[PDB]
């Protein structure tokens, strides 16, 4: 077996039906081998390749591009559905530069991957097609897990208080969140997704943890006290032992935190002297003057003996952060995305070894 | 290696496919 799959050209509409349409992203034989559908379709593009038929690699080109994005159209409010068919796609991606037989790709192939690179073909232009497609296909699944976390982030990240983590004497909490983004976590490995594009996905969700809490808090009259400064530095240190858990701290996560971190430090901080309105110009690198300007003015008294942040002081800060190019806008851009990229990640798999099982009902290929 | 042929899409046809949007 050399590790083609050959089908007859009148039933390419039932394999893409069968592969990409209708297939379930939790079935057993995908679930075993994680980019299946992927390392199919290329197994597919080596035999059109191979009888030196264009029209047959541009038509299944083609096919399963059009069938990839019908699935994310039609159900790509769906995560996990989301999730599937980006690893997929770019599992796809890395197959077609593995086995292009360019030289630049091939430095981690063994000598039998190597014999089966293209022959006929460079695909160099679909590849593009492919990773620009990538690029949104992230997007659609950035903004799916958004809209999942963002009706638990303020009730569990401000308004649920706990006494580092415990119920106080004194809805969604902080472990819902954490174990939604578990969940998250679990269902892109299942996939089989790129662990540098996981990477990504959680450095952008920490972005929108962080940017909708600060939001939150710099648009209500509530958040802005000792009590709840402690409560963000509590809840910000048990998403950082997520990431240790979970081996992601060098994913730059944490990183996107630091407007937050900045804020709740501000809740902490001593508010009186020209030494501590030094010390906040320094400390707070990460927010706007004017975010600096509305925590110190939201800022509640411990109890009746404390005086507010003084008009004075808060001018002496804004003063004193005047030469920054400051600005002025007041929110987080809860909505930007850090670009993308889908660095070559070849894989060991070898593709004679693969089998089709018959619960994908692909019975009319053959295996080459 | 070989001399491949580079498959060549018409610029409509690359607006097309690469449109995640388009379907």
């Amino acid at each position: 077996f050399q590790g083609m799959l050959e089908y007859k050209r009148e039933d390419e509409q039932k394999l893409v039906k069968n592969l990409i349409l209708e297939l379930k992203p939790r079935g057993v034989a995908v679930n075993l081998i994680p980019g299946l559908p992927a390392y199919i379709l290329f197994m597919c593009v080596r035999h059109a390749d191979y009888l030196n038929d264009d029209q047959k690699v541009r038509s299944l080109l083609t096919s399963t591009i059009n069938s990839i994005k019908k699935v994310l159209k039609k159900r790509g409010d769906d995560f996990e559905t989301v999730s599937f068919w980006l690893s997929n796609t770019c599992r796809f991606l890395h197959c077609l530069k593995q086995y292009s037989g360019e030289e630049g790709f091939m430095k981690h192939n063994t000598s039998r991957q190597n014999e089966h690179c293209l022959t006929n073909f460079d695909l160099a232009e679909y590849r593009q097609v492919l990773s620009d497609l990538a690029i949104q296909i992230y997007q659609q699944l950035v903004r799916v897990l958004e809209n999942i976390l963002q009706p638990m982030i303020v009730s569990g990240m401000l308004e649920h208080e706990t006494i580092q983590g415990v119920s106080g004497v004194k809805t969604y909490t902080l472990d819902s969140i954490l174990r939604q983004l578990n969940s998250f976590h679990s269902v892109m490995c299942q996939h089989g997704m790129d662990p540098e594009l996981i990477k990504q996905v959680v450095k952008q969700m920490f972005y929108i943890v962080g940017a909708i809490t600060l939001n939150n808090l710099l648009l209500r009259k509530d958040m802005c006290s000792w009590s709840k400064g402690m409560q963000i530095r509590y809840n910000v240190s048990q998403l950082e032992e997520w990431l240790r858990d979970k081996n992601l701290m060098n994913s730059g996560a944490k990183e996107t935190l630091e407007p937050l971190i900045q804020a709740a430090q501000l809740l902490q901080v001593k508010k009186k002297t020209d030494d501590d309105a030094e010390a906040i110009c320094s400390m707070c690198n990460a927010l706007t003057t004017a975010q600096i300007v509305k925590v110190l003015n939201l800022y509640t008294p411990v109890n009746e003996f404390e005086e507010r942040v003084s008009v004075s002081f808060i001018r002496t800060i804004q003063m004193r952060l005047r030469d920054r190019k400051d600005s002025p806008q007041l929110l987080m851009d809860a909505k930007h995305i850090f670009p993308v990229t889908f660095p070559f990640n070849p894989s060991s798999l070898a593709l004679e070894t693969i089998q089709i099982p018959a619960s994908l009902g692909l019975g009319f290929i053959a295996r080459v | 290696q070989p001399t491949r042929r580079q498959i060549r899409l018409s610029s409509p046809e690359r607006q097309r496919l690469s449109s995640l949007n388009l379907t």
